[PDB]
């Protein structure tokens, strides 16, 4: 499902869980929002899942 | 300073604006820094950003 | 009319009678006869009963929720409603306005009063305690708690109410100032009949 | 336009000389005129007499019978309004002004002074309407007596401007909050001093 | 976006730091953060620098260049204006506002403040960016010595407050009170229980 979700996020060429679901996940409703640089605040005007 | 920019109220909106005369109620308006769009751009500027 | 005051109401028992206590605008206070009106689904804005101007000519709606009086006194008049025999049914959060008028949530012509007709619950604990009702002066807040944790984006110079506090203070360099009383004169509608002048 | 503050008049035989006091307001102050308006409760408001600035040229109208004299200072500004040769057909409510001006009882002048010309008596004669008794006792409030009853009758939370001492006074949430005294410093129709502020 | 509240200037020396405080209105205070105008006599009206919200990156233009940096701690929700490695060339009178927009010369834009870099041909008082804007009811006036200008025309039933020293007068029929303010309760910080009612 669907997830659509607005806070200071990071992909690059090194992903954390950007690993081929053979062996990992095969559903994950929550973010990546493990690595951030932090002191952010995340707020949203509205988000799905 | 907000008429030329992004919402105004166009004619194909779906929703009411409800104004009405009231000393009710201030600040807490200042509190958005994660809400920003563009004045000057180069690669355009996308409504609400 | 947007701001409307309202007091009374309270803890009660169905029968017995329950009056209300109102302030408003002249466009609303001033009239000769107000009415209820109230908020919370099955009962939604029903005006249900009323009162003459003079006589003792009392109507309702053929719903039968009881059979209320308008005490108004042609000299001087401010309104106060007065409800006789209460049902269950008159648990509501209660506006006190003219009759024509129609205040009711969305906008909120003030915060109303709560009536229950049953113990236990009532407007935030009983009540009695907080919740004030609309501005008057060019800007209020409510509580306390409103304006100390987040009124710094308030300029210099803005007159400002507590209406929570009744405070009346000023944005001066860096923080507030308070004027507090010179003189105290009683509650409105206190006994507004012999003044007849 | 609003606020005149009038004084003088009085009772006098035709002939001689009579003069009126006024703290002129920028309304007539300022103008290339300032002499007279007259009226009576029989007739509304007319121009009596204005002036050209710097010399002897002065004009009165047929509205009075009188031979008034109007003299400026053109430096430490004041005009000198000094009636002559009153008739008894002059007999009125005088107000300073030019010959063209804005009255009506919302651009209020007060209530100006009363000028009678051989009558033996005070009073304001040669009526066809009403101007009553004037009276006091007023919504929006012109004596104590209103601080004190009527302040029952209106909004909790409000600022209340009194006429007849040019105060506000505040009629706040669940009480009052009076205004405190202080300073009478006296109003100048103008003085030097500006400048230099 | 009129009547700012600044803090900080006078003279400092080329290089260094001055660091400026400001705090304004939703429409200023909300947006990228709060940059610099300056102008002077001999220099034209320019937006100097600003940020993109806090990082390492800051921009300026080349006609006025300066390493800047613009800040925001949390400790107390203002903005923080800092302007690094200064030089004579930036004496002028600035004001502390965000990029977009820009104050009119029809038009002025709180107090501003005046800095001047090795010199001192600034922070006078009284003066452009040390004169200006700050809130009111219905008139405010800068000190007594320029509220006087009231006891220079007919005029009364003001409603006064000393925006620029934070004092509350009301000018009456002939003369002022002199209002008593309580203590000062400093602005604390943010923490958001307001929605809590």
């Amino acid at each position: 499902n669907v997830v659509i979700k607005v806070c200071e996020f990071q992909f690059c060429n090194d992903p954390f869980l950007g690993v081929y679901y053979h062996k990992n996940n095969k559903s994950w409703m929550e973010s990546e929002f493990r690595v951030y640089s932090s002191a952010n605040n995340c707020t949203f005007e509205y988000v799905s899942q | 300073k907000i008429a030329d920019y992004n919402y105004k109220l166009p004619d194909d909106f779906t929703g009411c604006v409800i104004a009405w005369n009231s000393n009710n109620l201030d600040s807490k308006v200042g509190g958005n820094y994660n809400y920003l769009y563009r004045l000057f751009r180069k690669s355009n500027l996308k409504p609400f950003e | 009319q947007v701001q409307l005051v309202e007091s009374g109401g309270g803890l009660v028992q169905a029968g017995g009678s329950l009056r209300l206590s109102c302030a408003a605008s002249g466009i609303i206070f001033g009239r000769n006869a107000m009415g209820w009106y109230r908020q919370a689904p099955g009962k939604e804005r029903e005006l249900v009963a009323g009162i003459t101007r003079r006589g003792s000519i009392t109507y309702y709606a053929d719903s039968v929720k009881g059979r209320f009086t308008i005490s108004r006194d042609n000299a001087k008049n401010t309104v106060y409603l007065q409800m006789n025999s209460l049902k269950p049914e008159d648990t509501a959060v209660y506006y006190c306005a003219a009759d024509p008028a129609s205040p009711a949530p969305g906008d909120y012509w003030g915060q109303g009063t709560q009536v229950t007709v049953s113990s236990g619950a009532g407007g935030s604990g009983g009540s009695s305690g907080s919740d004030g009702a609309s501005g008057s002066r060019v800007t209020a807040f409510s509580n306390m708690d409103d304006m100390l944790q987040k009124a710094h984006l308030v300029i210099e110079g803005t007159f400002i109410y507590l209406r929570d506090s009744t405070e009346f203070f000023i944005r001066v360099r860096d923080g507030w100032k308070k004027l507090q009383l010179g003189e105290l004169i009683p509650i409105p509608a206190d006994s507004p009949p012999p003044p007849a002048l």
